[PDB]
């Protein structure tokens, strides 16, 4: 802990921009090849492939942090603008049901004005599924002026970060000593960012809740809504809307906390007025998280001598099967900028998935559960984000054994054992994958056989009673009896997906006691199969990245290399980056099956309508009580009946989701050009075109060459994913708008 | 005293050379006690128990889950499929000794003792399918 | 009241052993033990 | 701290301090006859919200933004190097600069005489002059 | 000045470049007792009366006339002194400033010269440290019922 700054290290000059490839002398003197054009961008972000001075690598990544951060701020500042200039948020603020969301308009140029979906509120445009209107309503924003002020205030913060990432660099620069303060870093991330962040937003939704809770839920017009400062300038207004504000931080010191029970509660479940979680439970929630982070943010050595440290914490954890356990992990994470990134990408990637689950389970925003397109889109959105992030965790946990692991410096006998008995880890995961594959998908082959064969599916009904409602049923029953018993201070469950027979409806079903059955054990094990295979191939790329049995001199070649050659029968695609390239694909299959499961099972048994003459009638009424057990039902009643909502939309305003649907198969099958052919044939293909180019001398000085062997696969997975997401992106956004 | 006796002998005196979950020091002795590779015995007995263990449970799967499981005759479908697979599996296991032909001096683990344990495996599998056959009859 | 202020005072003075003799840490953690016991007391709710 | 960045910083200060002074001496000049006199009926028609979205002044502002562009496209290279553009005002200023230096001994650095104070006073005063009169409708609390 | 074996440090900062609060803590208390003398001085329209002074008669309307600039300028005044304390020495200080470390060396001062001093210097923050016990000593009672005169 010391202010060690290296003021002025790199000057501010356009000289480097004049040279295409100033970041590497190898990518500057010889731009005579087409391959150099692609190498300039492939290595543009591989900062450890330029200079080795860590004082400069740390002063090239924190710059990219502020750069990406500025890009994100430019991105967020526009969202508040689009919901004010051309949108329907104010009309939707008055009438939330009949007015569909929209915040994007088209222009009359080539007849594209058909995309102007009639949403209502005196404004036509394109429907939105980003949850912007729910977030803005939960923030107390009503007038358009409050949008523009936030946007103009976002421009300032966006500019300050550009003048900051251009400050600690071309102007200032901390030394290398400022980065080994990981102890001082977690004391400011868990307390300054997480702590003060969970406290600052907590103090907001306590004084901004009543413009949403005790006003917009009563039935007052948006014009009759008072001003947020009129409630603060007069404490008695808050006192009347909540009879606890008369005190004004007096029992807070007296420890008479029960007198603050008008805003701070632990109700649970959802509110039968808004459509999501309670607006008072989240305020108390963030207060509870804020204090916990104010405590957890004081755990490591600053410059006063008290507290633990990542050093001796890991230097103390042992274990019989670990040997010299946990020691040296401090030197693992404090030396390699890479090393922090895999554990970050892993935790944050699983975090995006877990928060995606928490979205649909308990809807935290008002008018979010009924908004089916937004809910369906947001879950799978963070779902695929975490898929990419966890594979990036594998992508870099593979980088570590190759780029920053030494048999003399940094040492954990735990990681040593992960590489010493490395052939055992993957052997276990291999047999687990095969057992979960020959059965989970084996049972799919089995049931699809039983139906086309005849009376076998009839005798499978008793087994359909097995597995399903056998496990996890008691867990839901625990949560039914969890309030009152194991939760005396909770008058509702964690979510209405747990409370049996308890259905909350606001003209449209919000949540349902998700009665498992028929084939949830099937798809959950298809998930576990595609999860164990993904973990297997990525962990394989992690621990086999250093020591390999086939080729012993593995560290010499690198990370993003093609292979070795036709020897040994054939060494092909053996890099850890290829275990990530294929790891992206099994993650792709995993997340694809999970989004299919979530999306369709929702309208199967959860999403529906309600009438007084009856009870519950789903959009698609209880179909996957049989159409999920076999593979056919996944394209007989699932992938087949969806064409009636994506194609039957040219006569309406949903025509773009059909064009993108049919056009995403184009780029996906365009990936089938790179993932199947080889550079040898294509390189023989250029030289003929180069012959025609030498006939008229129209041959470029930059010698035409084929794509790199690794770059072709990188573009192949790029198209296999882009063409393999935009189809379901157009599909998830197809039916849910027609059946909304 | 170099490094003080290998950081505590790699924690409380591990050792365990032929143990790491393949068979604990108790389980490796249990394998020597196990008849499939039993010490101090030869012709028939190294097998025999192999069949008396395999064919004994081969009746299990097809009694409750097999392609025939919904009438009163289904008590036989668990045995016919089992015995048919027993004949097939006996042929498949006997053929291994025919494929091997290098250790004709080591008659035990190659050809002689190999067939002189599969010979017990045939009677063990068929008989064991008949042993668990008469076990669930008195309760039905 | 006085019983609650002395409750925090005894909850901060019950933290004066060998592992607590380090000034400010004994005071802050005292409130953690103080308010917490009060919240465990909470005008005697228990069960 | 670096050269080429602080160059644009000190320049922008000078390139707007004169703008933040001719505007003050322009907004005050246009309202010198209507500052008080019953507070000009709360700025009278000079209230920006009362203007008709600048119907007649929009096409004029476009012409102004055009000419002002090349004006600063002359300020960008005239700063580059000393010769031509800045060199002739260079020795012009050197005529008062020599007398000012004679009054101030060895050299008397003119930038300490009043290049930064005027530059920052104009910016801060015009920033506050634009908020008190153009960014407050309801006062709530008395402003003193 | 009576103590024995226990561990405990009076004042001192580990990095010891904490002049942002330490240097002004005796000066910040100068404008604290300004409120003790308070705004009323005798005759004319009195600004405030009795123990209420600070917040009961804090004026109903006070987010502007209680100067934002008045609070702003405090920070601006602090920036001149408090920001410039890591090092941030300016050229204006001194005559014949070139090679300033060589001219008129300072050094520790423990040797022979400048004997028996800094007692005066240390004297003020002693009162500032006295003040922290004494200040809140009157502040605990402010929360309570405050019957009559108190
Ligand atoms: C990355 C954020 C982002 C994105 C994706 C868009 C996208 C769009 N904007 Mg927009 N805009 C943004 C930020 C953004 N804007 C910000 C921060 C502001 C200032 C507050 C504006 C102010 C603005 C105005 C005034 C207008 C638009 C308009 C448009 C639409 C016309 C396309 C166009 O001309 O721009 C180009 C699109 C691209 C270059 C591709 C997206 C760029 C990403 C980074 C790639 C389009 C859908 C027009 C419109 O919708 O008509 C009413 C319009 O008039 N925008
Ligand atoms: C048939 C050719 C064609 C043409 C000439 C245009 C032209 C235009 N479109 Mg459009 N569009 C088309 C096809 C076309 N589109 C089709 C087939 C679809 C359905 C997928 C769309 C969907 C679409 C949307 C949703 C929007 C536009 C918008 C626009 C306008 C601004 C786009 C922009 O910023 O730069 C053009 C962008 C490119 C040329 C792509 C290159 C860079 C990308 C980002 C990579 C522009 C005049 C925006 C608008 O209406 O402005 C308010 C907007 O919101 N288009
Ligand atoms: C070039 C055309 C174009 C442009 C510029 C935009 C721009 C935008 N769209 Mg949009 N959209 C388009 C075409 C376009 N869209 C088409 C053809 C459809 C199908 C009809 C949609 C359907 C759609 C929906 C459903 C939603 C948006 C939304 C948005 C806004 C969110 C920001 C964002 O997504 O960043 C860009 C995202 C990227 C992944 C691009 C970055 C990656 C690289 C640069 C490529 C943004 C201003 C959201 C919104 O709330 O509107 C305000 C929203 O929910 N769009
Ligand atoms: C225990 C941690 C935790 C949990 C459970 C939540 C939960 C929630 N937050 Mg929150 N938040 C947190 C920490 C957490 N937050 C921290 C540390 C910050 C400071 C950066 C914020 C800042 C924040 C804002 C600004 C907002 C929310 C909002 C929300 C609600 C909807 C958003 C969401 O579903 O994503 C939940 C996120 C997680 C589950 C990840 C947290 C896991 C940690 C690492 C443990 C939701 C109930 C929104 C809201 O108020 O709803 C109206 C909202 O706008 N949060
Ligand atoms: C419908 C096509 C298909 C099928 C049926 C399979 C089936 C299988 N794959 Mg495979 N895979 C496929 C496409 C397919 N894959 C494609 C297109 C790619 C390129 C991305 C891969 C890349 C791939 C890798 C890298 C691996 C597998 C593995 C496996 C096996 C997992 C073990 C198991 O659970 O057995 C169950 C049997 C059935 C479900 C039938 C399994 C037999 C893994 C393996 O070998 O086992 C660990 C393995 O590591 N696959
Ligand atoms: C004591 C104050 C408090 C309050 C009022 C809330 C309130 C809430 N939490 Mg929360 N939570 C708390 C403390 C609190 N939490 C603490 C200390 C933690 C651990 C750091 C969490 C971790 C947590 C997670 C991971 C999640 C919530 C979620 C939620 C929301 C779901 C509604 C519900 O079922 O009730 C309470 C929710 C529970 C999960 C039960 C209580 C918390 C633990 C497990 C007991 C809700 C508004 C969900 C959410 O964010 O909505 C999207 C969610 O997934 N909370
Ligand atoms: C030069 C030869 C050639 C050509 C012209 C095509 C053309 C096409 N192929 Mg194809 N393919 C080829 C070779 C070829 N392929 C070979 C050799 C193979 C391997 C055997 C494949 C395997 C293949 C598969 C697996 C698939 C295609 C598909 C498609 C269609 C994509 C639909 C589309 O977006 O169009 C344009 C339509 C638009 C609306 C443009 C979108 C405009 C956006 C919005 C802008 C398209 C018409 C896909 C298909 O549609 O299935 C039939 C499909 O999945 N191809
Ligand atoms: C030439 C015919 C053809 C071909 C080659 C494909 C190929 C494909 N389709 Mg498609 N489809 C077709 C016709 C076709 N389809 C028709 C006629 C319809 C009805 C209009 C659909 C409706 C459809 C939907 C709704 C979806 C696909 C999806 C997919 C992709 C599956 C992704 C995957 O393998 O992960 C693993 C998938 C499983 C293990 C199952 C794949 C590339 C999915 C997709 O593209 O995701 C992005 C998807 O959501 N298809
Ligand atoms: C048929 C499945 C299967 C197979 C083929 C293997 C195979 C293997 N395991 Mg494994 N294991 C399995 C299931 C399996 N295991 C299960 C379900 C668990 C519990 C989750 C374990 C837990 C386990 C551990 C903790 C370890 C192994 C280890 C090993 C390797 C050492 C040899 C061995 O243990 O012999 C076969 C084992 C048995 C026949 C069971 C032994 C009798 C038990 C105690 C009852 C080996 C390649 C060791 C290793 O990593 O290699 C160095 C090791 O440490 N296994
Ligand atoms: C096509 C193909 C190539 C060749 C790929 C090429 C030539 C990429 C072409 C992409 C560029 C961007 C197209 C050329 C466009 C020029 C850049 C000109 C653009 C100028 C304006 C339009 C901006 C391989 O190298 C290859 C390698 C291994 C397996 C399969 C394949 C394979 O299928």
């Amino acid at each position: 802990v010391k202010v060690v700054v290296d003021r002025d290290v790199v000057p501010t000059s356009f000289e480097k921009w004049a040279k295409p490839g100033h970041f590497s002398r190898s990518l500057a003197k010889g731009p005579k090849t087409t391959t150099w054009i692609w190498n300039l961008h492939a290595d543009a972000h591989d900062f450890d492939s330029h200079t080795s001075s860590l004082e400069e690598v740390s002063r090239k990544i924190f710059s990219a942090h502020f750069g990406q951060l500025a890009i994100i701020f430019i991105w967020l500042s526009g969202m508040y603008f689009h919901g004010a200039r051309f949108s329907n948020y104010v009309a939707w603020l008055s009438n939330p049901t009949g007015i569909k969301p929209s915040a994007q308009v088209v222009w009359p140029i080539v007849g594209q004005q058909i995309l102007n979906a009639d949403v209502g509120g005196g404004m036509q445009g394109i429907q939105i599924t980003s949850g912007l209107f729910q977030l803005w309503r939960a923030s107390g924003i009503v007038n358009e002026l409050q949008l523009y002020v936030t946007a103009l205030g976002g421009l300032g913060m966006a500019g300050l970060m550009i003048f900051a990432g251009w400050f600690h660099y071309h102007k200032a620069a901390p030394k290398l000593e400022w980065f080994q303060n990981v102890e001082s870093m977690l004391n400011h991330h868990l307390a300054g960012l997480l702590g003060l962040g969970s406290l600052s937003w907590a103090g907001h939704q306590i004084h901004v809740s009543l413009p949403i809770n005790k006003l917009l839920d009563a039935g007052v017009a948006p014009s009759s809504i008072p001003l947020p400062h009129e409630f603060i300038l007069n404490r008695n207004l808050m006192a009347e809307l909540y009879p606890s504000f008369q005190q004004g931080l007096v029992p807070f010191f007296t420890l008479n906390w029960k007198q603050y029970s008008d805003i701070l509660t632990f109700k649970g479940g959802l509110s039968p007025v808004t459509g999501g979680l309670w607006l008072t439970d989240v305020a108390h929630h963030h207060l509870a998280i804020a204090v916990l982070f104010l405590v957890a943010g004081h755990m490591y050595r600053t410059n006063w001598g008290i507290g633990h440290s990542i050093k001796q914490i890991l230097e103390a954890h042992k274990g019989p099967l670990t040997g010299e356990g946990h020691k040296g992990l401090y030197e693992i994470l404090t030396t390699s900028w890479h090393a922090n990134l895999a554990i970050n990408l892993a935790m944050l990637g699983s975090l995006s998935i877990i928060v995606a689950h928490h979205m649909y389970a308990m809807p935290p925003y008002p008018y979010l559960a009924t908004d089916y397109p937004t809910q369906l889109s947001l879950f799978t959105h963070h779902m695929w984000i975490g898929g990419f992030c966890i594979v990036g965790a594998g992508a870099h946990a593979a980088i570590y054994m190759v780029r920053d692991y030494s048999p003399t410096v940094n040492f954990n006998n735990v990681l040593d054992r992960m590489i010493r008995h490395r052939d055992a880890i993957i052997s276990h995961l291999n047999w687990v994958c095969i057992f979960l594959g020959m059965h989970s998908f084996g049972l799919y082959i089995h049931n699809d056989t039983m139906r086309a064969l005849g009376r076998a599916q009839d005798m499978f009904s008793d087994t359909a009673i097995q597995l399903q409602p056998v496990f996890a049923q008691w867990i839901q029953q625990i949560h039914t009896l969890a309030p009152g018993n194991t939760a005396v201070n909770a008058l509702a469950t964690a979510s209405y997906a747990f409370g049996a027979d308890t259905v909350t409806v606001g003209s449209k079903i919000a949540m349902m006691p998700i009665k498992l059955g028929t084939a949830d054990f099937m798809v959950h094990h298809i998930h576990a199969f595609t999860i164990h295979v993904t973990t297997l191939i990525l962990l394989k790329g992690v621990l086999y990245a250093r020591n390999s049995r086939l080729i012993p001199d593995k560290a010499n070649l690198g990370f993003r290399f093609p292979c070795d050659g036709p020897g040994r029968g054939g060494t092909c695609q053996v890099s850890a980056w290829d275990h990530v390239f294929l790891g992206l694909f099994w993650m792709y299959n995993a997340l694809s099956i999970v989004i299919f499961h979530f999306s369709w099972k929702m309208q199967s048994d959860v999403w529906g309508t309600v009438t007084s003459n009856g009870a519950i009638s789903h959009i698609t009424g209880g179909n996957f009580a049989q159409s999920a057990i076999t593979i056919n039902g996944w394209l007989r009643d699932f992938l087949w009946a969806q064409a009636s909502q994506v194609i039957q939309s040219y006569g309406s305003s949903l025509s773009a989701y059909g064009l993108m649907f049919l056009g995403a198969h184009f780029v996906w099958a365009f990936s089938l050009m790179f993932l199947f052919s080889g550079r040898g044939y294509w390189q023989e293909l250029i030289e003929s075109i180069v012959w025609a180019h030498n006939k008229l001398k129209v041959a470029p000085a930059i010698a035409p060459r084929a794509l790199s062997i690794t770059q072709g696969r990188a573009v192949g997975v790029a198209h296999y994913l882009l063409g393999g997401i935009a189809t379901t992106w157009a599909f998830f956004l197809a039916r849910i708008i027609a059946v909304g | 005293m170099t490094d003080y006796i290998k950081p505590y002998n790699n924690d409380p005196f591990v050792g365990h050379l032929a143990t790491p979950i393949n068979s604990s020091s108790l389980t490796r002795a249990y394998l020597s006690q196990l008849p499939i590779y039993r010490r101090g015995v030869s012709p028939f007995l190294r097998g025999l128990e192999i069949g008396m263990a395999h064919g004994y449970f081969l009746i299990g799967p097809f009694v409750q889950l097999g392609p025939l499981r919904n009438t009163d005759i289904k008590y036989l479908a668990g045995l016919l499929s089992a015995i048919g697979l027993i004949v097939i599996l006996t042929l498949g296991m006997l053929l291994y000794g025919a494929v091997s032909f290098t250790n004709d001096s080591q008659d035990l683990e190659s050809v002689d003792g190999w067939r002189q344990l599969a010979s017990g495996f045939l009677l063990g599998a068929v008989g064991g399918a008949g042993f668990a056959y008469l076990l669930l009859t008195l309760f039905s | 009241m006085i019983s609650n202020l002395v409750g925090v005072a005894v909850g901060r003075y019950a933290l004066g052993r060998s592992d607590l003799t380090q000034l400010i840490a004994s005071m802050c953690f005292g409130h953690i033990i103080g308010v917490g016991i009060v919240l465990g007391l909470s005008n005697m709710g228990v069960i | 701290t670096e050269v080429f960045s602080l160059e644009w910083l000190r320049e922008a200060e000078i390139k707007h301090c004169r703008v933040a002074m001719l505007a003050v001496l322009g907004v005050i000049a246009q309202e010198f006859g209507t500052f008080d006199f019953y507070n000009a009926k709360s700025k009278l028609q000079l209230s920006p919200d009362l203007h008709n979205q600048f119907v007649q002044n929009g096409a004029l502002q476009q012409i102004l933004l055009f000419v002002c562009a090349w004006e600063f496209i002359v300020g960008l290279p005239a700063l580059i190097e000393s010769v031509n553009g800045n060199r002739e005002p260079g020795y012009f200023g050197f005529d008062p600069l020599k007398l000012g230096g004679t009054v101030g001994s060895a050299q008397w650095k003119r930038m300490q005489a009043g290049e930064l104070r005027n530059g920052r006073l104009a910016m801060i005063a015009f920033g506050g002059f634009f908020h008190q009169q153009l960014l407050t409708k309801q006062g709530i609390i008395e402003q003193l």
